[PDB]
C-alpha cells in the first residue's frame, strides 16, 4: 500500500504563476525525506486550473532535484500531441533519472483544447489509442513505424532507448467508459480522479474488473491509484470555506452550472476535507469504493504553510 | 569572460545508448566544477549524432541538479514544434530555474526532423521567424494568438508568467546570413561555426553590425559566441590525433543523418554539404595549452567577443573528456583576456 503527493497548481487572485511554482517546489523538497513514495503532476492548459501544460518538464526538473521519490506525470494528454515527443521525452527521463520516473497518461478531456491543436473528433478515440500503440512501440523496441490514417512516416529510432525494460511504468486515467474498457484489456492500472463522485470510481472500477475478466488478463497484480484532496482543520467549517473558494472556479470551468451547489457540496463532502476525524474517515470510503492500492493526495488548499506543512507530518507519522 | 560546455550526446560505436545517458548527466553536472557558467545542449532526432531530442526535458533534469549552473540549449530547432507548447516550456524552465535558462534557437538542418514532425519544409526561415513572434508576444503580454498560412489559433492565457522579463534571453546558431540578417534586425546574441575562421567569423560579425547599428543597437553588449571543439593535451600530436578520428565519426555521422531517401512516403502535404572538415582542428583549441590559447585570443582580438563556449566530447570516454577539461581549466582558462 503505497502514498504519495500531487500538485494541481492552480493559480488565483490570491496565489500566482511564480507562487505556486515555489510553493509546489518548495514541498517537494520536503516531502523528499519523508515516506512519500511518488509525486506527481497535474497537467493544465490555457485557465487558472493547473499552471502547467508540459509535465515532463516539471517531472525531469524535480527528477533532477530529488533523491528519493519517483516521479510521475499524472494526466499527460498525449491525445493532443505527437507521440514521438512523448516517448522521446519519457524515455529520456527514464533514462536520465535512471528507473524512477513513471508514466501516466490521458486522454483529452476539454473539447476545446483538441480543437485548438488541429484535432478532429471523429477520431479521438481511435487517435487516442494509436499514439499509444507507437509510443507502446518504440518503448519496446526502440523503433516505430506508423503508417496510419494518422500518421505517416518511415521507420525510425527512438533515442535515447529506454532505461527500463519494456518502457518506464504506464497508467491511465479514467475519464471514460470506453478507456476503461480499452485499458483493462491491456491490463494496465488506472488512476481514478478526485473530481469524480464515489459512484463513478466504483462503476469504471468495477467496469474494468469486470473485463478484466473476460478477455483472459490476470489483474490480480495491478495495482491502480487514487487521487485524493485533503485538507484538515480543527474547524470543519473552515477546511470546508476553504477549500470550496479554492475549487469555485474549477467547477464552473468543468462542470457548467450542471448544479454548482450540487457538485460542490459533493465534491465537498467526498474528497478528504474536514477535521482528522472527517478527513481520515471520507479517505477510507473513498479507497474502498474503488479499490486503489495507491493514494495520491494534494494538500495544495491549504493556505497557511504551518498548518498544511503540519497536516503533512500528521499523515507521515500514520506510517 | 564567459565560459560554457558543449554537449552533442553523440553516441561514439563502443558505447551504448544508456552509457551515453549516463555520461551525459555526469558531465552536465561536473561542468561548474571545471570553471564553466553554462552547459548548452545541442538537439537531434533519431540518430547516433546526437540521441538527445528535447533538450528543454534535459535542461530541466540539469538545472534542478544544481544551484547555480546555467544550461542553454544550443540548438532548438524552431520550426518543428508547437509555439505554445514551447513558450509554456521555456516559461517553466525560467520561472522554475528562477531565470538559469539560455534559450538558443536555430532553423533546422536535417530533413527528417522535418518528415516525422510533420512541419513546412521551405517556411523553413518563415516559420522560425513567425514562431519567434508568437512566443515573443506570449512572453510579455501574457497571451498568445495567429492568423497567416503558418498556424491558427485563438487568443488563449499563458501559464505560468515569464519569470525573466520578456522571457529568457534568446540566441540564435547563424551560418547563413539570411539569418544573420534576421537575427541583427532583432539584435539577437549569436552562435558562431567552429567550422569557420577568423576572418569568416570575424566578417559575419560586420554584417551583423551594418544592421544592428541601421537599426539602433549597442553592438558593445550583444553577447555573442565563439563556440569550438577542445582538445588540450600535452602531446600536441595526440590532441590533434585524436581529434582527426572524432571528425570522421562526427562527419560520416552527419553526413548519414540524410537518411530517409527511399521514396514511398510523402511529405508532399496533408498532415547538400560545404567542402573540407576534417582539417578544421587547425582553426580550434585543439593541441597543447600554449596552442589553444593562442587559436583562441585570436579570435577574440578580432570580435570583441567574450564568451567562449567548447565542446569536449572528442576526448570519448567520461575521463579524459575530464582531464582534458581540468587543464584546460588550469591552463588556458586563467591566461586569457578580454578585447583590445
Amino acid at each position: 500500500m503505497k502514498f504519495g503527493l500531487f500538485f494541481l497548481n492552480f493559480m488565483n487572485s490570491k496565489r500566482s504563476s511564480d507562487q505556486v511554482i515555489e510553493e509546489m517546489l518548495d514541498t517537494a523538497h520536503y516531502v523528499d525525506q519523508l515516506k512519500f513514495d511518488t509525486l506527481a503532476v497535474y497537467e493544465n492548459h490555457f485557465s487558472n486550473n493547473g499552471v502547467v501544460g508540459a509535465p515532463l518538464t516539471v517531472a525531469g526538473f524535480l527528477l533532477g532535484m530529488t533523491k528519493n521519490a519517483k516521479v510521475a506525470s499524472l494526466n499527460h494528454v498525449i491525445t493532443t500531441h505527437h507521440p514521438v515527443r512523448v516517448a522521446e521525452e519519457a524515455c529520456l527521463l527514464d533514462q536520465m533519472s535512471e528507473g524512477r520516473f513513471a508514466f501516466g497518461f490521458s486522454d483529452c478531456e476539454k473539447s476545446a483544447d483538441m480543437r485548438f491543436f488541429n484535432r478532429p473528433t471523429d477520431s479521438q478515440f481511435q487517435l487516442f489509442s494509436e499514439c499509444h500503440k507507437i509510443i507502446n512501440d518504440a518503448f519496446t523496441t526502440g523503433y516505430c513505424h506508423p503508417n496510419n490514417d494518422f500518421y505517416s512516416f518511415p521507420k525510425i529510432s527512438v533515442n535515447p532507448h529506454a532505461f527500463t525494460e519494456g518502457g518506464p511504468a504506464q497508467f491511465v486515467n479514467a475519464t471514460s467508459k470506453e478507456v476503461v474498457e480499452w485499458a483493462a484489456k491491456l491490463g494496465l492500472p488506472l488512476v481514478f480522479r478526485w473530481d469524480d463522485s464515489n459512484a463513478q470510481r466504483k462503476e469504471y472500477a468495477g467496469l474494468y474488473h469486470e473485463v478484466a475478466q473476460a478477455h483472459g488478463v490476470d489483474v490480480s497484480q495491478v495495482r491502480h491509484k487514487l487521487t485524493l484532496l485533503v485538507n484538515q482543520n480543527v474547524d470543519g467549517e473552515a477546511a470546508r470555506a476553504e477549500a470550496r473558494v479554492y475549487l469555485e472556479e474549477f467547477v464552473r470551468e468543468s462542470y457548467s452550472n450542471t448544479d454548482f451547489e450540487q457538485k460542490m457540496g459533493e465534491l465537498l463532502s467526498e474528497n478528504a476535507i474536514g477535521t482528522y476525524e472527517e478527513s481520515t474517515q471520507a479517505a477510507r470510503v473513498a479507497i474502498e469504493c474503488c479499490g486503489a492500492a495507491d493514494l495520491l493526495m494534494s494538500f495544495e488548499s491549504m493556505e497557511d504553510k504551518a498548518q498544511q506543512r503540519a497536516v503533512i507530518d500528521v499523515v507521515n507519522a500514520n506510517i | 569572460m564567459k565560459f560554457g560546455n558543449f554537449l552533442l550526446t553523440y553516441q561514439p560505436p563502443e558505447l551504448s545508448q544508456t552509457e551515453v545517458m549516463k555520461r551525459l548527466v555526469n558531465l552536465g553536472k561536473a561542468s561548474e566544477g571545471c570553471g564553466f557558467d553554462t552547459v548548452w545542449l545541442l538537439e537531434h532526432h533519431f540518430t547516433e549524432f546526437g540521441l538527445l531530442g528535447n533538450p528543454y526535458v534535459a535542461a530541466a533534469h540539469l538545472l534542478g541538479a544544481t544551484e547555480t549552473l546555467n544550461v542553454g540549449t544550443a540548438a532548438i530547432v524552431l520550426p518543428t514544434a508547437h509555439p505554445v507548447r514551447q513558450a509554456e516550456d521555456v516559461n517553466l524552465l525560467d520561472q522554475m530555474s528562477k531565470g538559469r535558462f539560455r534559450f538558443g534557437i536555430c532553423r533546422g538542418l536535417y530533413d527528417k526532423d522535418f518528415r516525422v514532425f510533420g512541419t513546412d519544409m521551405d517556411n523553413s526561415r518563415a516559420l522560425m521567424d513567425c514562431w519567434y513572434d508568437l512566443m515573443k508576444e506570449g512572453f510579455n503580454e501574457g497571451y498568445i494568438a495567429a492568423d497567416n498560412e503558418h498556424i491558427k489559433f485563438p487568443k488563449i492565457q499563458l501559464n505560468p508568467s515569464a519569470y525573466t522579463q520578456g522571457g529568457a534571453p534568446v540566441y540564435v546558431v547563424a551560418e547563413s546570413a539570411s539569418t544573420t540578417e534576421w537575427a541583427a534586425e532583432r539584435g539577437l546574441p549569436m552562435i558562431l561555426s567552429w567550422i569557420i575562421n577568423t576572418h569568416e567569423k570575424k566578417a559575419q560579425l560586420d554584417l551583423y553590425n551594418e544592421v544592428a547599428t541601421e537599426h539602433g543597437y549597442d553592438v558593445t553588449k550583444i553577447d555573442h559566441c565563439l563556440s569550438y571543439i577542445t582538445s588540450v593535451d600535452h602531446d600536441s600530436n595526440r590532441a590533434k590525433d585524436i581529434c582527426r578520428n572524432f571528425l570522421g565519426h562526427w562527419y560520416d555521422s552527419y553526413v548519414n543523418a540524410t537518411k530517409i531517401f527511399d521514396d514511398s512516403d510523402q511529405t508532399k502535404g496533408y498532415d547538400d554539404t560545404n567542402r573540407r572538415i576534417d582539417y578544421s582542428y587547425e582553426i580550434n583549441p585543439v593541441g597543447t595549452p600554449e596552442e589553444c590559447i593562442a587559436i583562441i585570443q585570436q579570435d577574440i582580438d578580432a570580435t570583441g567577443i567574450d564568451n567562449i563556449c567548447c565542446g569536449f566530447e572528442a576526448n570519448g570516454s567520461e575521463e579524459e573528456i575530464i582531464a582534458s577539461m581540468k587543464l584546460f581549466q588550469s591552463d588556458v582558462m586563467p591566461y586569457l583576456k578580454e578585447k583590445q
